[PDB]
């Protein structure tokens, strides 16, 4: 158990989309087109999720 | 130095564990309004300030 | 450098010497070719090639040819020519955010 | 006693004894040379 | 280099550095510059000033009507606008004192 | 060959560091008011001093403004004088 | 202490260098000397 | 026949006309040489002044007079603007915009002009190893010191150019009659520009520095030291920052 | 009509692209009372034609610049009607402008011929004309914002305009009026 | 017309240099109340870092004071215009006509002669101030951490060397057209142009 | 003064050293820059030792400051500079 | 700082804390004994003779995390 590492991995899971994990992100960068085109197509899939 | 620090109110950490415009003061130019200079705690201007003085002063807010 | 730790029970300066290899290595494998997983796929939009030696104002030594760090420069074909070589855009601070962590991931496996 | 109990980063540091403030001044001039 | 005689050097200063300048009319303006000057070419080998805990200290030197204690430090003349008619302090009076010996 | 670290434009314009810069002009600024203010302070209660040394001054010479084609220290009758003007008055 | 620069040395009468270097300015640097040397004397296995 | 367009020389001799009247008008300004529009139909424009060793780089120059070489460079734009209308403005006055900027920005930034700024030394003129003949020496600000001072510039930039719109204004029959010459003549001299001036009834600016205003016997609202503040507003991982690094 | 046209360019090739000016001008003046348009006040194309043309330039590159500076536009040429003094100044510098054969020799003054001589050496303002720069200024503020452009723009023009900007989007709804 | 003019230009360089004997003389004979001693008011380099390094922050307030002495002698001695001005004649603040000639006064700054400070003495008192604040860390010790340490940001993120070191002139290459770019774009070949 | 390198590895790919010399090396020289300040004869006129370069620059240079908040520069206020 | 009392600090010992501070850069960004940072190596020499030594290219979220970490050893020292 000693033979592991607290090593911080950045993008992992959750962290896999457009903030990436970051927290001051949205307060230094207007948010890109396909970042928005990306968030539009899940928004709509999850909407589905409980009509299919 | 593993357990040393300081804690986040400013404490070491070992291992284990309002101005007084009451006279004169209350007569310059705009004393108590929003439009006032910074005062100290007994009612003078803030670095030793004095309308005279050819530079402004800094209001907080 | 992991040995001496699991040794001694303590850090050393040993570990400084090997990262930095691992490093170079870890970088070569995320970038220049294409072996991670960078992008869903592990094409990646910008990597850096090695140029030659002919390029260095150099020297000879009278020694033998390194084990392992000459010996897989073999497979690399540095570029010769001066125009014809590629260098893509450079990222953008928020990709090159994922991709040294695509370094990280790999490292810390 | 144990006033190092008693130490703060935010308030100021500070030790035991009442603040030595021994100083003296010439003019510039003389402090300069 | 250059030099001007003590006449023309004391109509270069005129009311000099006294503090309630601009408030005061041209012709005591006038006046004053040439008296303090006719002391200052004349008697310029004696000229003391006053002793100053005579009346610099109590200040004397300039004197306030709203500000008869000095807790302006002596500033009252800037730092304190003037009073509007029938308000408190109204008129307002103001002094300013040389004194020479 | 582009800046890639912003960090805040929503209540400032802040880039990656520079995290010292309010600080150091707060302390600059205050101190220099201070001088100049306890400066002040000193002259006001001297004027008649000023007067005679400047009477004085003007009689004995001194270079016009345009007479200069190409005052670090005083002569020694300025020092007599000035140690005097600081005596009488 | 270079070509200029410099403001490091004391005893030179030179309008950088004090002559006898204030008493305010020797409790500091003894202080500071003292400081030091009582740490390294109570850490375990520094250097002598 | 004319190679050049109407309009074209109607802006151009405008702009000159307005430029040189505000530099007669204005005291201690240099001398008006020349005033050509359009010289040997290429497409140019210029008023030329004399150039005077009598000048000694060494004096320093005192406030009113930055001001007024600011409003002498701004009376060009304002006077197409007052006589052709805001639409028909070009980028034709360009340089003395640049100018003018130049000198707004050194009064607050080099000489401690700004009851806001103060005494603090932000920019130095510097010469060239001798293209211009010089550049600046310049300071990195933070977001407060930037926008306190540039308040300041926006302020003596549009006060100028009001005072050059008014200065304009009063002598309306005496741009009149210099731009019609200039459409006439197509390029005139300083003694002519003085000339058609006088005869037009051109109304000096005061002067003063050089009147006695002392007597001798032979014949509440705002206030302007009002302290200021600047608004802003961190977010709290920002704050959060600033404490670890405040210590 | 698409005998051509690919049909993805043939649906925005009928754009109907909003060229001109005086159409959008004339849905600005339909909101005050007073006006009425011809072909209390009574206004023709050739007077507004002229005024827009001297106040705001060409008449026919509304989509090259925009529909808010053409808003803001057309908002200033509203005010510079409603009242002669200044419309029939501007029909005189547009027609000295253009330069036919009813040029008058020069436009009209913008100072009254009594404020003329109220600043003339022989009056009393005459002095007013000696005095700083900081007695000349249009403007004062005691709240300096972290914005240039809450600086160097009107609350109008701000509101109109901040939507162009490059800040994000809690940034963007910070500036004009908090009624957000 | 020329006397007036040159009695405001005397009368300011009398009073400059003045008050700055004055000042030099008050601080260096009488603040410590053998023999009578004059300054000589020069800051070197290596006197700006032994103050910076070793004295406290009344040692450094005097040396300001020394500095500013002629411009506060300046100040007190000048005749503010405006009511003069405004005197011998009668939105924006000269359109105010209410008032009184007393309150009237202070809607602006006063018509002083010499305002303005001189360069001088502006570099020599921030060079002092700004070594004090960034060569002695009082009260923030954790600004030591980003010195000496470069966080590359305005650049090419993985760029070989130059013909001093490599003879490869890849990056040269590139660097012309940037500077090109520059001229054509931003900056022009002059002050004041709009483009090239 | 008659003419270490890591250029040379990271972008022409030599490598003509065995790996235990170049780990020998790294050994060395933390040890060296970490523990060889002010220790006489073992610390000296050295520039691989950052203090001694830090200690240059706090005494010769004026106060250097910090990055700029504007645009088109590197990261203060000035452009790239020349390559040769 | 104990003895003499916070304001009457000298420059004296401005050389010595950049020598404690270069040692936790070392120990977080060249020997790995950082614990959210691991083992990877982020420094690099600058190759020059304002000045500078160190040069590193990681983005701006991974030198927040490593100058962090770099802080809370100083303070603990």
């Amino acid at each position: 158990a000693a033979a592991k590492l607290d090593m911080t991995i950045f993008t992992e899971g959750a962290n896999s989309r457009w903030p990436y994990g970051i927290e001051w992100l949205d307060d230094a960068y207007p948010k890109p087109y396909w970042v928005q085109q990306q968030e539009a197509e899940a928004a709509e899939a999850q909407a589905k999720q409980p009509a299919a | 130095t593993t357990g040393f620090g300081w804690d986040p109110d400013g404490s070491l950490r070992y291992p284990f564990k309002t101005p007084d415009l009451s006279g004169a003061r209350g007569k310059t130019w705009f004393a108590g309004t929003a439009y006032d200079a910074p005062r100290n705690a007994d009612g003078t201007f803030k670095h030793g300030w004095h309308w005279n003085m050819p530079f402004s002063v800094k209001t907080e807010l | 450098g992991f040995a001496v730790r699991t040794a001694l029970g303590e850090e050393t300066n040993f570990t400084a010497a090997d990262i930095k290899r691992a490093t170079r290595m870890a970088k070569k494998y995320v970038f220049y070719y294409g072996f991670s997983e960078a992008g869903g796929a592990g094409i990646t939009t910008w990597a850096n090639q090695p140029y030659s030696g002919d390029f260095v104002i150099g020297q000879q030594r009278a020694r033998k040819v390194v084990s392992t760090d000459a010996m897989d420069a073999f497979a690399d074909w540095p570029t010769v020519s001066e125009d014809f070589r590629f260098d893509a855009p450079s990222p953008s601070d928020v990709t090159w955010h994922r991709y040294t962590d695509e370094v990280r991931r790999v490292l810390k496996g | 006693s144990n006033w190092w109990a008693s130490i703060n980063r935010k308030t100021g540091i500070r030790g035991p004894d009442p603040a030595p403030a021994e100083e003296h001044t010439n003019g510039p001039a003389r402090d300069i040379i | 280099t250059e030099s001007y005689p003590a006449a023309v050097a004391n109509d270069i200063i005129g009311m000099g550095s006294w503090r309630l300048k601009d408030d005061v009319d041209p012709v005591i303006e006038f006046l004053v510059a040439r008296l303090e000057g006719c002391w200052r070419e004349i008697l310029d080998t004696d000229l003391c000033l006053y002793p100053r805990e005579k009346w610099k200290e109590q200040g004397w030197d300039l004197v306030d009507s709203m500000d008869p204690h000095q807790e302006l430090e002596g500033f009252s003349y800037a730092d304190i606008p003037d009073p509007a008619k029938g308000e408190a302090g109204y008129p307002r009076l103001q002094l300013e004192n040389r004194v020479y010996c | 060959p582009k800046r890639r670290r912003w960090l805040l434009n929503n209540g400032s314009w802040n880039f990656w560091f520079n995290f010292d810069k309010l600080y150091s002009e707060e302390i600059v600024t205050t101190w220099i008011l201070e001088s100049l203010i306890q400066t002040y302070k000193y002259l006001h209660k001297n004027t008649e001093l000023l007067d005679f040394v400047t009477n004085k001054f003007i009689t004995l010479g001194y270079i016009a403004p345009e007479n200069a084609n190409l005052q670090s220290e005083l002569l020694s009758t300025k020092e007599i004088i000035l140690t005097n003007s600081f005596k009488r008055f | 202490t270079a070509g200029d620069g410099g403001g490091l040395v004391g005893g030179e009468g030179v309008e950088g260098s004090p002559d006898p270097i204030p008493p305010q300015l020797r409790r500091a640097v003894s202080v500071y000397e003292a400081g030091k040397a009582l740490l390294a004397y109570i850490t375990p296995d520094y250097e002598e | 026949p004319d190679p050049i367009p109407p309009q074209l020389r109607r802006a151009v001799s405008v702009y000159e006309a307005g430029k040189a009247l505000l530099a007669y008008i204005t005291p201690d300004y240099e001398e008006i040489a020349r005033v050509s529009v359009c010289p040997l139909n290429v497409l140019t424009g210029f008023t030329l002044f004399v150039e005077d060793e009598d000048k000694n780089v060494n004096a320093i120059l005192t406030r009113s007079e930055l001001e007024g070489r600011m409003v002498v460079h701004l009376a060009g734009r304002c006077a197409e603007k007052l006589v052709m209308g805001e639409g028909q403005m070009t980028g034709m006055g360009s340089p003395d915009l640049f100018h003018a900027n130049l000198i707004a920005r050194e009064m607050i930034m080099s000489m401690g002009m700004g009851r806001r700024t103060g005494p603090i030394d932000l920019l130095r003129v510097a010469a060239t190893s001798e293209g211009d003949p010089f550049y600046y020496h310049t300071t990195d600000m933070s977001t407060e010191q930037a926008r306190v001072a540039l308040a300041e510039v926006v302020e003596l930039l549009d006060a100028a150019e009001a005072k050059a719109m008014y200065g304009l204004a009063i002598n309306w029959r005496a741009l009149q009659a210099l731009t019609q010459a200039l459409l006439d003549r197509g390029t005139i001299t300083g003694k002519e520009v003085a000339h058609i001036l006088e005869s037009n009834g051109v109304i000096h600016f005061p002067d003063p520095y050089t009147t006695g205003f002392g007597w001798d016997p032979d014949g509440h609202g705002w206030h302007w030291n009002m302290p200021f503040s600047v608004k802003t507003e961190l977010p709290d991982w920002y704050k959060k920052e600033v404490e670890r690094y405040s210590y | 009509g698409g005998e051509g046209l690919d049909g993805a360019a043939a649906a925005a090739v009928v754009e109907e692209a909003g060229n001109e000016f005086l159409p959008l001008l004339k849905e600005v003046l339909g909101q005050v009372p007073g006006i009425i348009l011809t072909g209390e006040l009574r206004l023709d194309d050739a007077t507004l034609a002229a005024v827009s043309r001297t106040l705001m330039g060409r008449l026919d590159v509304v989509d090259l610049i925009g529909r808010n500076t053409a808003v803001e536009a057309a908002e200033r040429v509203r005010d510079a009607l409603l009242h002669p003094e200044t419309r029939e100044r501007l029909l005189a510098m547009r027609r000295w402008v253009e330069g036919g054969p009813g040029a008058p020799e020069f436009p009209p003054s913008p100072l009254s011929p009594e404020q003329t001589a109220a600043m003339s050496p022989s009056g009393p303002l005459y002095g007013n004309l000696a005095l700083n720069l900081d007695w000349w200024r249009r403007r004062q503020d005691n709240v300096i914002s972290w914005s240039a452009m809450e600086i160097l723009m009107s609350r109008r023009q701000v509101d109109l305009y901040k939507q162009d900007a490059d800040m994000t989007e809690g940034a963007i709804a910070k500036l004009g009026p908090p009624p957000a | 017309k020329k006397s007036f003019k040159k009695k405001y230009k005397d009368k300011a360089i009398i009073y400059y240099e003045v008050g700055k004997f004055v000042l030099n003389y008050f601080l260096n004979n009488q603040l410590t109340q053998d023999i009578t001693i004059f300054g000589n008011d020069f800051l070197n380099l290596k006197t700006i870092n032994y103050l910076s390094l070793y004295n406290s922050k009344n040692k450094i307030l005097l040396q300001l004071m020394l500095i500013f002495g002629g411009k506060i002698s300046q100040l007190l001695s000048s005749k503010n215009l405006v009511k003069s001005l405004k005197q011998a004649s009668i939105g924006m603040p000269l359109g105010q006509t209410h008032l009184l000639p007393k309150a009237l006064s202070v809607l602006a700054k006063p018509m002083i002669f010499s305002d303005g400070y001189n360069n001088q003495n502006l570099k020599t008192a921030t060079t002092l101030l700004l070594s004090f604040i960034h060569k002695r860390y009082l009260y923030r010790k954790n600004l030591i951490v980003p010195k000496l340490l470069s966080f590359a940001d305005g650049n090419i993120l993985d760029e070989p060397p130059s013909p001093p070191f490599s003879s490869l002139l890849i990056p040269a290459k590139r660097f012309e057209n940037y500077k090109r770019f520059f001229r054509d774009t931003l900056t022009g070949d002059k002050m004041g142009q709009r483009k090239s | 003064r008659r003419p270490n390198g890591s250029f040379k590895e990271d972008f022409f790919g030599s490598q003509r050293d065995e790996v235990h010399e170049k780990n020998q090396v790294v050994y060395q020289l933390t040890r060296h820059a970490i523990t060889h300040y002010k220790k006489p004869f073992k610390g000296d006129y050295s520039l691989a030792i950052p203090t001694n370069l830090y200690v240059t620059d706090l005494f010769l240079k004026l106060p250097t400051q910090s990055i700029s908040n504007l645009t088109n520069v590197e990261n203060h206020n000035l452009s790239i500079k020349n390559k040769i």
